[PDB]
């Protein structure tokens, strides 16, 4: 009976409406606003506009380290903690890396050998330094393999960078790590061939229970720059505390029991019962849902299951606390879980077909479908031929165009009229306006509106066969 | 001996190829 699956479909909406709405717990956004702006906007001194977010050279990292950073970490109430808005608790020490590569790791033609006496590559993991340099006393100048560090690779901006590499946990005091970032600056830790810099460390905010985890990376390109880069993630790692934590295991558990049901009757009819199936685009719904369902519970078991670190960081707590795994999967939770949100709450238009008018526009979407697509082929073939046309002219001088998806992305904006002028105009007097003109006008007037021209004869199509059969039988 | 040494030793992609292959399988797709 259709009603069966209508209210069994409610109820497993109401269910995941529960999810995300205990998920998406209260004001996080203001937690992770203040740790930004504090972190971020800040000038790096009292005299410079420089703040981590327009970075541009390798003094200005030194200046920010020994400065803006140690006085957002070390908050004045025996060596007291630190609580960083009187209410966010520094958890152990904060810890520094870095990322190099190796000197001759480069070719230099033979005729330059005689006024170019090195050459660093870019980054990779068969050009990576590996040996002592410097004071050649501690572990800032020691190498240490990616198993003995707990490390894993990043992606970031230029490059994927290892989880090796040469490291410092910092100290609890603002004397002490600024004692420890003089000595680092005074014998250089950070020349030519640097190649990334990690900066790592955690705070707890026992009012709402919810720890952060924050990443500040600074990319040394071969070519010279800085490029930063940062990452503030909130987690929960305590979940029962209270009643409405309960609450949200006992609907967690429904979920589970619901897509177990789901799963069984998928089997049970695809096994005898119409072994084709796939006719429908409602079962290929059913099936990604339930995929991505089951992909989300095994994420979520495999992440709350061990909290090692966690027990780990309170047997003592003068150390380094490593969560950056526990960010990273709850950062892939969290997309899965949104997109299997999407996907369900789409799911909804197999039952809305109470009347005589839904029919009528769900048969023109279906019917439109094919000829839709076998249009929007040449759309995109277009859409893709002005984009790498604009990455090959205007890639190297204007970044809005530095990368293909980049090209893609603008092209997208041009439509909705978010574009700026005064960049791409100078990059090339000629075949600049021309494209621009070209785009808008190809655009707009022809390729939107045949779009339009064959809904328009699909649905009218429809409307006449349906008042044709009906009203002569 | 030896013969098959073991390959990809970095990284970086050689666009060439894949190109090349590309186009030889598109067209065998259209053909
Ligand atoms: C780098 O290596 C070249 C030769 O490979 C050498 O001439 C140069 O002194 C080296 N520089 C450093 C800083 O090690
Ligand atoms: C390196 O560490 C040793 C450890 O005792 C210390 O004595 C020495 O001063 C350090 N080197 C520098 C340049 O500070
Ligand atoms: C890596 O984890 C182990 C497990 O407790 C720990 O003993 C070790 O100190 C960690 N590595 C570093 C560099 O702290
Ligand atoms: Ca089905």
């Amino acid at each position: 009976s259709v009603l069966r699956e209508l209210v069994t479909y409610l109820l497993f909406l109401i269910v995941l409406c529960i999810l995300t709405y205990g998920m998406m717990s209260s004001n996080v956004y203001y937690y992770t606003r203040m740790m930004s702006q504090l972190f971020l906007d800040t000038p790096v001194s009292k005299t410079e506009k420089t703040n981590f977010k327009t970075l541009s050279s390798m003094e200005d990292f030194w200046k920010f380290t020994e400065g803006s950073l140690l006085d957002g970490l070390y908050w004045k109430m025996a060596d007291n903690r630190s609580f960083i808005f009187y209410e966010n608790l520094l958890l152990g020490v904060p810890r520094i890396r870095q990322l190099r590569v190796r000197n001759g790791s480069c070719s230099i033609p033979q005729d330059l050998r005689d006024e170019i006496k090195e050459c660093y590559d870019v980054y990779s993991v068969s050009s990576e330094d590996r040996a002592p340099f410097g004071p050649r006393n501690g572990t800032a100048w020691i190498y240490t393999s990616e198993k003995d560090l707990n490390g894993s690779s990043h992606w970031g901006i230029i490059a994927t960078y290892s989880g090796a590499g040469y490291y410092l946990d910092l100290s609890r005091t603002r004397e002490e790590t600024a004692a420890q970032v003089a000595s680092l600056k005074k014998n250089v830790w950070l020349d030519r061939g640097t190649r990334a810099t990690f900066i790592d460390f955690s705070v707890y905010n026992a009012n709402i229970n919810l720890f952060c985890v924050v990443r500040l990376l600074v990319e040394f390109p071969a070519t010279g720059g800085v490029i930063p880069s940062w990452q503030f993630q909130p987690l929960k790692l305590i979940r029962y505390v209270t009643t409405f934590d309960f609450f949200l295991a006992a609907c967690e558990i429904i979920f589970c029991f619901f897509i177990f049901y789901y799963v069984v009757e998928e089997i049970l009819e695809i096994r005898i019962h119409k072994l084709h199936y796939f006719r429908s685009f409602w079962n290929c719904l059913d099936v990604v849902i339930v995929v991505l369902s089951v992909v989300a519970i095994g994420i979520n078991i495999y992440r709350t299951s061990n909290v090692e670190v966690l027990l780990q960081f309170l047997e003592d707590q003068n150390t380094f606390p490593n969560f950056e795994h526990l960010a990273y999967w709850q950062i892939q939770f969290n997309n899965i879980a949104a997109v299997t949100v999407f996907f369900v709450w789409i799911k909804l238009f197999k039952f809305i077909n109470f009347n005589r008018t839904m029919s009528q526009l769900s048969t023109t979407m279906s019917r439109c479908a094919k000829d839709l697509f076998g249009f929007a082929i040449m759309f995109f073939i277009i859409f893709l031929a002005y984009a790498q046309l604009a990455y090959l002219v205007f890639g190297t001088q204007v970044d809005d165009f530095s990368t293909f998806q980049e090209c893609i992305f603008t092209q997208f904006r041009i439509i909705l009229g978010d574009i700026n002028f005064a960049e791409i105009e100078e990059a090339n007097r000629v075949l600049g306006p021309i494209y621009f003109t070209t785009f808008v006008f190809f655009m707009f007037f022809i390729l939107l509106n045949m779009f339009l021209a064959i809904i328009n004869d699909t649905y009218s199509e429809v409307k006449s066969d349906l008042a044709q059969q009906k009203a002569e039988m | 001996h030896v013969r098959f040494v073991f390959p990809e030793p970095t990284a970086d992609v050689n666009y060439i190829v894949m190109l090349t292959c590309a186009v030889c399988l598109v067209t065998y797709m259209v053909m």
